């Protein structure tokens, strides 16, 4: 593990895996939709949008491969033991593990699906069914289907129950057989054979809303619906191509929706895994088709990077809505309209994410001190050409910054039916992003609708213009985005050199957007008017400072004084802002080749990542490098600062993330990942670090453990008169405790009754206050005077409340008439010892002040302690002459130097 | 328009300023602050003719000088100064 | 200077609506102030404020009986729990209903919470502070049970002493007893029979008698005795007795079970405490005129803490000594103005309640409340001397207080009756100028004479802002005739040079080195003029930078709202390099006066119970009858004094009726600290003190590559080159390392180090030794440091005097602390000892 | 008319002195009747200046 | 639809209306060009805002000025005030506020009377 960063949650991830979701009806108004993160499950509610209700903890040690949702509990089976990984089945409830299932010892197979009914939970693994009893959660028996060939034993499809059939599961085989198994006595009771046996493998099977009719879907293409006690085919439908087998089927249990009028029942939706379109059948006359909803999710392509397919279809119980979940990190629910007849439905809810790995990350700058803070909005640019704004606070308020009517354009083109793709209809993949919400206008940024990426300023100045500037992969324009409206901005700035953009930056004031080409040219644009203002260099010698190679990492000072711009080949150049001329260069040309830079405002420090696998931190004010870091064994993928400035975190291509303490110039931690990290972004306050991995779609949030618990990690790795500590308040009211209690008495007295309660009940620790520290102050003082050291009595008297201190200083007495039995002489000698030792000057003077104030008569009439007062006066006079000369000299000379002209 | 100003008198005591302070566990002043007695020495005692002795007078300087030890020239000059104040009024 | 301002403590209000708490030790008092929670340390006079901020006002505070975890509930049930030793925000979690009761278990493992009818007992989450190998979970709270066996609002929840049962006191007149787990001889019984609903049901020490205190003023005992026909016993009632507070209903009662005493606070503000099991009235008194809202008791039992919500009115009462521990009052009106003291230890604010009060910056308590004004107090000001305070107000009088004797030695009025709204005073302290809205003349009195010097005139409108120049030569007035005036009064010719502007002048401020002046107009623009040659040298158009708005009752978009687009008050830094500007809006701007850019913008409040804190209100809160925070909901109140609307129609500036539902956000006064490194602003929520964050941020000065803390301690301990080590530590700028080397070099080599020290690091060193004198117990060491510094670099500081004024001021107040704290005592002791030795 | 005046001070064009007034019940005394006027960026003020042909756009 | 900004300029009794629209770069005073309308020595007072701001700011605008009243000197001061305030108001409304602030800063750094007319009241030494 690590010593700093502890894992929190993979955000931006709703349905990335082949594991289908599971829907459970809550009551008469809600549905819980439970999908699989891959290491956890997410349950959303349907009436409340699709906002996240529960996510499952703790993270399971392997990948979840099956799920089901019974009454409250969610059963999740994980682990494919054929490659290393441990396996199990866990019962969660409200996102916490409440039970575990005892798997059998001889289970060396992945576990494909779970099915709960009667009092039995049933797990179809691959060629084997393990059945538990649910009331006690105990193992019952194990169903072993048998075959003559090696292939035909495989239990593809699954098992399902018919609703009014007692204790019977219906399994599908790799051969065309659907075998009924009585799960009480573990007995094969019937088998039903495929019709026209060219169709080979049972791909799925689903119970109809009719009684004892099952819908079997074969790999050769046919859907049959069959009486499973008569073994007689009710309908036969050529529902699939031999290359596109029907994989998920679901029936509408509403009671209407077919027959070209919408008032007849019998609708079935179906989907294949190789397509992204669902198909609706009216089963009434012969089972005709009525509509095909095309491109409900992304169609999967083996050549493309964007994932796709449809993992599951589910009509909800007795409702028009259909919940479909695809492999392209997306969950949609569609609804059939009532009053016009819609053969295909219209979308009502949708959540989505990136359909590809995340390329770049950027935590948004802090809303100045507001409720957003620095740590709410992440901005993730993916490899599927989309820029998402994730919210770490609630996972339902995250939405894609829209580039226009992309789905309307793709439907008015032929991009949804079957030329380019819907991803190719967008701007190219995002290289880097930089944003500043000093002029983000919120929702009303520029009222009305504006053009997008064009290639009136009183209203822009009143409300607010663009906020995010974005350098894309191989395009010469650097696009701009409204942030507060969540849409694409109205400008698109060309480089000037014509070469594609390499880096981009925005000013701290939110006005200027600086683009930097891969050819060398750096241009500055005003974002309100979208106009080219200053070119670097304009047209050392003025007019000639142009880079010879690509420009990676420009950044602007927050005072708008300098812009520091970094070449690929070699040098770093500080330009003047308003002039556009070169001020100062630093050349690491023959030895480095800098691949990036990060800047820390509020610290005036720049960190450059070079191609020698090193990070050089330079102070921009003194223009010399101050810290070089040599730790990487691969190219630096992404690196970032801490908001304190005290660390710099770098994720290299070797899949090790290293943290460097910048004041100590040392390593702190270096933790190894399972996959190399592609992007890092620390939040603008110190809790969250976010890493976008390689291969994983959706980012990984780590917390910062040092903010909560102190970690002692500094391990460089490779693989005189003094005062006291006593509070001023305590001793300064010991010196003044008469008038302070006199002001603390109320003006009118409390109205105590005539029959007043004598002997009030005792409060405090044993009759006295609870502030007096528990184990005879006179015994302390006299044994300290019998010995030489009064340190015990002084360290006891220091830690007293002022009322008890005035009490133990008023209760001193002469007593018997000996020198060893009186407290006054020993108190004076104790203060004399403290004046000799030079330890507690202010407390000694305060104690002596109140002591002389309330004991002057005895010390005036007695002569046995005037010698002690004389010795105290000798030491006090020496120390006060020295200290009063000191403090009077400093006070008078400082008062002179503050105003020497009178 | 606020109100016509009508005379209001406030009776201050001889307690310290930490009696005018609000109720809190300890004072905000130091140890030097807290002995300031909220009325000046001019209100504790001011030498004047109404609080002088019988034989003596007090001057404008606040110093008791007796009429017996005062000479004739200083008596004449003090009569002239009091008559000058009476003429001014 | 470095403009890196985080949020330090809130100040100026001591209590708002919510629950009060004590520490388990008994010293710290946790009180909610709007949407934050202050901690008042009472054993040493200190205070701080937790760094969180709720979106609405605090409803509840709970505290784990170990002491470490605090759990604060806002309205609408959003909860934040936080670690009190390391003041850091730990978890956010939303109870979906408004929490109306909350109680942690004394074992520490559970906490129960009453959302209106529900009763949920939750587990207390495992925290990174308590586990060794642990981290933040996602959803840390695990619900244990929910009980809806109940019919109305759950008003109170009280655990047992063995933490196995708890009591829920209700609004449906029935207290109930619940368990944690299923016990053997228990049924979850109800305790019926009251008249106006239970305020609180409490256990005894040996959990046999349980007491119920109801709203009508009656407390009943409940015992498990047999039914009167005699296995068969019933929780029935043994005796009942009544508080005879005549025309009031009790609002909050508490019960200390270890010492057996019950305190009850009533609607007429007179609380009473009673030794309960025989019911002897210990005493009773009237702490407040309005009412008492929340009572808590010490764990020791010797202190009580009361809070009234309608005013500030937080007070701790020590009952056996019969005296207040503290009796504190926040402003219950709009804070009109504020000024720091020229020392910088205490600030003084003046509100429209009629009172002015002097808060101490440390410990957060008001130390004196001057109450001679009979109307709302406008601007208050100090002199250069810092001992005299001059305050103007709408009752027509500029009063003049002396802060070493606490009495107004002067009061000034105009002969025709005016109502002064702004004032300035010469830094000599001898001339007061003041200006009003009724007449356009600007009045000038003398402090040492008392009578009116002059009525200056030349303004064609009411004069809005006055400022005397800090050297003392020039008054500047700014008025709604779109004009400003450079009045030269003190010369033999009395002259007036006008500065013609574009709109009405709202604020006037000087640079400390007096050559420059910034005047803020009604367009929203700041104009930086020169005072010698009266020409504008600089300007900021700052409408967009401050425009954050859309109140309720505002039918414009927040971008089109005019009125929250100007700067009502502006103040220079004590450096003189950065303005700070605040108006009737959510944002405080911090401008640079040379480079003319906005360095940093702040947001005063996240609090959504105030009105103008977000510029885009959501359409969920708009019904078909206007917004949802606009319907008059006074009629759904149980109490008549809450139902009565004694409000006047159309009263913007204060009325004693003061409906005050959803008040606006406005910054009515800002001030920088004279010691530097802080400013503060009087909002409507309180008095927010912002300060620089230097300990939580690495920021080197001019660093090399071979300079680490290891190398600094190496050249300290091995090489023993003290000047090199100290310059390296000040160059690294890490306060722990600087403290380590500063204490490590010896007091005979102080002189050599200071003689060879650099003058670029001299002012940072002076500020550091001033802080070390004011904080560390190494007083003679730091005074030798200060003496060597001023004796070596004497002529340089006196030659500069403007670049080093704040360093000299903080050194001066450090030696003022050491001059007033120890040497007066030493001198008085040696003279008393000399007299007693001379008999 | 008083109807148009209540509409204009609900839309917020009218300040009294230096502060904008959104409440149509604010009792204007005899010496604040000399200070009630339009707000800063008022479209009604631009309409009056455009009628009088003194529309200064600065 | 059209970009048009009307700005006034003032002196003792000489007033100037300047309407600034989107154009090719001409400046006309009373229908005659700016290089014609003045006394021959006060044209350097007229060309002051153009030479402060540079000609690149005036490359896009067309300004039409009418003057009435005053004498030659008062009319020249009114024309230069109308020119300066007119280009600042056009850059306020139709291009960026940063350019408006830059133009205002350059003009105020030269002479404040190009933007704010200061009338001569009567207040001698009382």
């Amino acid at each position: 593990g690590s010593a700093i960063f502890a894992p929190y949650r993979t955000i931006g991830l709703i349905s990335p895996t082949g594991v289908p979701f599971t829907s459970i009806p809550l009551g008469k108004t809600t549905f819980q939709i439970t999908t699989s993160v891959g290491r956890a499950l997410q349950t959303y509610d349907l009436k409340r949008g699709l906002n996240l209700v529960f996510v499952t903890r703790p993270q399971t040690p392997s990948d979840i491969t099956a799920t089901h949702a019974w009454k409250e509990r969610v059963y999740a089976a994980f682990g494919d033991p054929r490659n290393g990984e441990p396996q199990g089945l866990w019962v969660f409830q409200r996102g916490k593990k409440v039970a575990e299932l005892p798997l059998p010892s001889d289970l060396d197979q992945p576990i494909k699906q779970i099915l709960i009914f009667g009092g039995w939970i049933v797990a179809c693994a691959l060629t084997r069914i393990e059945v538990w009893k649910a009331a006690t959660l105990e193992h019952y028996t194990t169903i072993f289907p048998a075959a003559s060939k090696k292939g035909d034993n495989e239990l593809t499809g699954g098992a399902i129950n018919m609703p009014t059939f007692l204790n019977k599961i219906f399994v599908g085989r790799k051969d065309g057989w659907v075998e009924i198994w009585n799960v009480s006595t573990g007995k094969l009771i019937y088998t039903l054979l495929p019709p026209s046996p060219d169709c080979g493998a049972v791909t799925c099977l689903q119970p109809t809303p009719a009684l004892s009719l099952l819908a079997i879907a074969y790999s050769g293409g046919p859907l049959v619906i069959q009486n499973v006690l008569t073994d007689k085919t009710v309908l036969l439908l050529e529902a699939g191509t031999d290359d596109a087998p029907v994989t998920s089927i679901s029936f509408r249990t509403d009671g209407l929706g077919a027959g070209q009028d919408g008032r007849k029942d019998g609708v079935m939706a179906t989907a294949t895994s190789v397509s992204g379109d669902v198909t609706f059948w009216d089963l009434n006359k012969g089972g005709r088709i009525m509509g095909v909803l095309r491109s409900a999710h992304n169609p999967p392509s083996r050549h493309n990077i964007v994932r796709g397919g449809i993992s599951k279809i589910e009509f909800l119980a007795g409702q028009p809505v259909i919940v479909t979940s695809g492999l392209d990190n997306s969950l949609k629910t569609w609804i059939f309209d009532e009053s016009p007849f819609s053969p295909v439905p219209r979308i009502l809810h949708q959540r989505s994410g990136h359909a590809a790995p995340v390329r770049c990350l950027h935590f948004l700058p802090s809303d100045f001190d507001g409720a957003e803070g620095g740590n709410k909005w992440l901005l993730s640019g993916g490899k599927d050409r989309s820029l998402w704004g994730w919210s770490l606070r609630r996972d339902g308020q995250s939405a894609e910054l829209s580039q226009g009517a992309i789905r309307k354009k793709a439907r008015k083109m032929g991009l949804l039916a079957g030329t380019t793709t819907l991803e190719d209809l967008k701007a190219p993949e995002i290289t880097c992003i930089a944003s500043s919400l000093n002029r983000d206008g919120g929702m009303g940024a520029i009222p009305g609708k504006q053009m997008i990426w064009d290639k009136n300023a009183e209203l822009s100045g009143n409300t607010g213009w663009e906020s995010v500037v974005t350098a894309h992969k191989d395009d010469p324009y650097a696009r701009t985005w409204f942030w507060g409206r969540r849409r694409a901005g109205r400008w698109a700035f060309k480089t000037g050199d014509g070469e594609p953009v390499s880096t981009v930056a925005i000013s701290s004031c939110g006005t200027f957007a600086l683009v930097g080409s891969t050819g060398g040219s750096i241009d500055m644009f005003n974002l309100q008017s979208g106009r080219h203002r200053q070119r670097f260099p304009s047209r050392f010698a003025p007019g000639t400072g142009r880079h010879t190679n690509a420009v990676t990492g420009i950044v602007v000072d927050p005072l708008n004084r300098h812009v520091v711009s970094c070449s690929l080949d070699g040098k770093v150049k500080f330009w003047d802002f308003i002039t556009g001329n070169l001020v100062d260069e630093i050349d690491w040309a023959p030895m480095t080749k800098i691949i990036g830079c990060r800047y820390h405002p509020g610290n005036d420090l720049i960190a450059f990542a070079c191609d020698d696998r090193s990070i050089r931190v330079v102070d921009i004010e003194t223009k010399n490098t101050i810290r070089e870091f040599w730790g990487c064994r691969g190219d630096i993928n992404d690196f970032c600062f801490s908001p304190d400035g005290r660390w710099i975190v770098a994720a290299s291509q070797d899949s090790i993330i290293r943290v460097w303490d910048l004041p100590t110039a040392h390593l702190i931690d270096a933790f190894r990942l399972e996959q190399p990290c592609t992007a890092l972004a620390f939040s603008h306050t110190g809790e969250y670090l976010a890493g976008a991995m390689e291969g994983s779609l959706g980012v990984q949030i780590w917390t910062n453990r040092t903010l909560f618990r102190h970690v002692p990690t500094r391990q460089i790795s490779e693989s005189m008169m003094t005062l006291s500590l006593v509070p001023r308040s305590r001793w300064q009211t010991l010196l003044h405790i008469d008038i302070i209690k006199a002001r603390n008495k109320p003006k009118e007295p409390p109205k105590a009754p005539e029959k007043a309660p004598f002997f009030l009940p005792p409060v405090g620790q044993n009759g006295i206050s609870s502030l007096i520290p528990q184990e005879t102050f006179t015994s302390k003082l006299l044994v300290g005077g019998a010995k030489g050291d009064y340190t015990d009595f002084i360290e006891h008297l220091k830690a007293l409340p002022p009322a008890a201190a005035d009490l133990e200083l008023r209760s001193l007495s002469i007593g018997n008439g000996d020198e060893a039995t009186n407290e006054l002489l020993h108190f004076i000698r104790a203060l004399t010892s403290r004046l000799v030792a030079r330890r507690d000057y202010e407390l000694t003077q305060a104690w002596m002040t109140v002591f002389l104030r309330l004991h002057f008569d005895l010390i005036m009439e007695n002569e046995e302690l005037l010698q002690a007062l004389g010795e105290w006066r000798e030491h006090q006079a020496r120390e006060r002459d020295r200290l009063s000369e000191l403090v009077g000299y400093c006070g008078g000379v400082v008062s002179f130097l503050r105003s020497p002209r009178t | 328009k606020p109100k016509p100003p009508a005379p209001t008198l406030t009776v201050v005591s001889d307690v310290a300023t930490v009696a005018m302070e609000d109720a809190q566990p300890a004072t905000a002043q130091g140890v030097a602050g807290g002995e300031t007695s909220m009325i000046a020495p001019q209100e504790v005692y001011a030498p004047s003719k109404d609080t002088a002795e019988k034989g003596e007078v007090v001057t404008k300087a606040g110093i008791p000088i007796a009429k017996q030890e005062m000479s004739r020239e200083e008596k004449l000059r003090r009569r002239r100064r009091e008559k000058e104040r009476i003429r001014k009024a | 200077m470095k403009t890196n301002f985080k949020f330090s403590n809130l100040l100026g209000t001591v209590y708002c609506r919510g629950n009060l708490l004590f520490s388990p030790d008994g010293t710290h008092l946790f009180s909610p102030v709007g949407n934050r929670v202050t901690v008042f340390n009472l054993v040493e006079n200190k205070s701080y404020t937790f760094p969180f901020a709720h979106r609405k006002n605090i409803s509840r505070i709970g505290l784990t009986p170990q002491g470490n975890l605090l759990l604060s509930i806002d309205e609408d049930g959003q909860a934040i729990l936080t670690n009190v030793p390391r003041r850091v925000v730990l978890y956010h979690f939303s109870f979906k209903s408004p929490v109306t009761a909350l109680a942690f278990s004394p074992s520490g493992r559970h906490f129960v919470v009453g959302l209106k009818r529900k009763i949920e007992v939750w587990h207390v989450p495992s925290t990174p502070d308590t586990n060794e190998d642990g981290d933040l979970e996602f959803a840390p709270f695990v619900r244990h049970h929910t009980h809806m066996q109940h019919f109305d609002d759950v008003r109170h929840l009280e655990w047992s002493s063995d933490s196995r049962f708890f009591l829920s006191a209700s609004k449906d007149l029935t207290a109930r007893i619940w368990s944690l787990d299923t016990e053997e001889g228990f049924v979850p019984t109800v305790l019926s029979g009251h008249r106006q609903g239970v305020v609180g049901a409490y256990f005894s020490k040996d959990q046999e008698t349980i007491y119920t205190v109801s709203k009508d003023g009656a407390v009943f005992e409940w015992k498990y005795v047999a039914k009167p026909g005699h296995e068969d016993m019933q929780w029935r009632i043994v005796n009942k007795h009544f508080f005879m507070q005549n025309a009031a209903t009790l609002r909050c009662a508490a019960y200390h079970a270890e010492s057996n005493l019950l305190v009850a606070g009533f609607s007429n503000g007179i609380f009473g405490l009673y030794e309960m099991p025989d019911f002897n009235l210990i005493h009773t008194l009237s702490i407040s005129q309005n009412e008492i809202d929340f009572v808590t008791i010490n764990k020791s039992g010797e202190w009580l803490a009361f809070g009234a919500s309608k005013l500030g009115q937080l007070l701790v009462w020590e009952w056996q000594s019969e005296s207040y521990i503290l009796k504190q009052q926040g402003h219950f009106d709009a804070m009109n103005s504020l000024v720091y003291s020229p020392d910088g230890q205490r600030i003084v604010t003046a509100a429209d309640d009629g009172k002015i009060k002097v808060w101490d910056v440390e410990s957060g308590f008001c130390i004196v409340t001057f109450t001679e004004h009979t109307s709302g107090v406008t601007a208050c000001e100090f002199a250069k001397k810092g001992s005299v305070l001059f305050t103007a107000s709408l009752d027509g009088s500029v009063r003049a207080w002396d802060l070493i004797r606490y009495r107004n030695f002067r009061t000034f009025t105009a002969p025709e009756r005016l109502s002064f709204t702004c004032m300035a005073v010469d830094p000599s302290g001898e001339v007061i100028a003041a200006g009003s809205i009724d007449s356009f003349d600007i009045h000038i009195w003398s402090v040492q004479t008392g009578q009116l010097l002059d009525r200056l005139s030349g303004h064609e409108g009411p004069v809005s802002s006055l400022a005397f120049a800090p050297d003392g030569s020039v008054l500047v007035s700014g008025s709604w005739d779109r004009t400003a005036r450079i009045w030269s009064i003190f010369s033999r010719t009395q002259t007036s040079e006008p500065l013609q502007l574009q709109s009405d002048v709202l604020d006037v401020a000087f640079r400390p080195d007096s050559k420059q002046i910034a005047i803020s107009t009604l367009d929203g623009q700041l104009t930086f003029w020169s005072v010698s040659e009266a020409q504008q040298v600089s300007g900021v158009d700052g409408r967009r930078d401050v425009s954050g708005g859309r109140r309720i009752t505002d039918r414009r978009t927040a971008a089109n709202v005019a009125g929250t687009k100007n700067f009502n008050t502006i103040r220079y830094s004590m450096d003189g390099t950065c303005l700070l500007a605040g108006g009737n809006s959510k944002y405080i701007c911090l401008y640079s006066t040379t480079t003319m850019v906005l360095l940093k913008k702040f947001t005063v409040s996240v609090n959504l119970s105030l009105s103008g804190t977000q510029e885009f209100l959501n359409s969920k809160l708009m019904t078909e009858a206007g917004p949802v925070g606009l319907l008059d909901d006074q009629g759904e109140a149980s109490d008549l004094e809450d139902r009565i609307d004694r409000s006047l129609p159309g009263s913007k500036r204060g009325d004693p009726g003061a409906r005050k539902k959803f008040p606006e956000v406005r910054v009515s006064g800002v001030a920088f600290s004279p010691t530097g490194n802080s400013f503060c602003a009087a909002s409507t929520e309180g008095l927010l003190v912002y300060s620089l964050d230097n300990t939580v941020q690495f920021d080197p000065f001019d660093l090399n590559m071979e300079i680490t803390p290891a190398s600094t301690l190496a050249v300290l301990e091995k090489e023993k080159d003290y000047l090199k080590a100290l310059v390296m530590a000040f160059r690294l700028n890490e306060a722990g390392l600087i403290t380590r080397v500063y204490q490590a070099i010896p007091y005979t080599d102080i002189g050599l180090v200071v003689e060879q020290f650099p003058t670029v690091y001299v002012p940072r060193l002076l500020r550091f030794v001033a802080a070390q004198t004011e904080q560390s117990p190494h007083m003679e060491f730091c005074l030798l440091w200060i003496r060597a510094l001023i004796d070596k670099h004497g002529p340089w500081l006196a030659a500069n005097r403007g670049k080093v004024d704040v360093e000299l001021r903080v050194v001066a107040r450090a030696v003022a602390k050491m001059r007033d704290e120890i040497r007066r005592l030493a001198d008085e002791n040696v003279y008393m000892v000399d007299y007693l030795l001379n008999q | 008319t008083v109807q148009a005046a209540t509409k204009l001070i609900e839309q917020g064009h009218v300040r009294v002195g230096v502060e904008e007034v959104r409440d149509p019940a604010f009792l204007v005394t005899r010496n604040m009747e000399d200070f009630v006027t339009w707000t800063v960026g008022s479209k009604i003020k631009q309409n009056i200046m455009k009628y009088r042909d003194k529309l200064d756009d600065f | 639809s059209v970009q048009a900004v009307q700005v006034f300029g003032k002196k003792k009794n000489a007033t100037a209306v300047a309407r600034c629209v989107q154009g090719k770069g001409l400046i006309k005073v009373n229908g005659k060009p700016l290089k014609l309308f003045a006394p021959e020595i006060l044209r350097a007072k007229l060309y002051e805002p153009i030479l402060i701001l540079g000609t690149d700011k005036f490359a896009d605008v067309d300004i039409r000025i009418r003057v009435a009243g005053g004498g030659h000197t008062s009319q020249v001061y009114a024309v230069r005030q109308a020119i300066a305030k007119s280009i600042v108001a056009y850059y306020a409304k139709y291009v960026d506020e940063h350019s408006k602030n830059l133009l205002k800063q350059e003009l105020i750094q030269f002479d404040r009377s190009l933007l704010v007319a200061d009338p001569r009241r009567c207040e001698p030494k009382k």
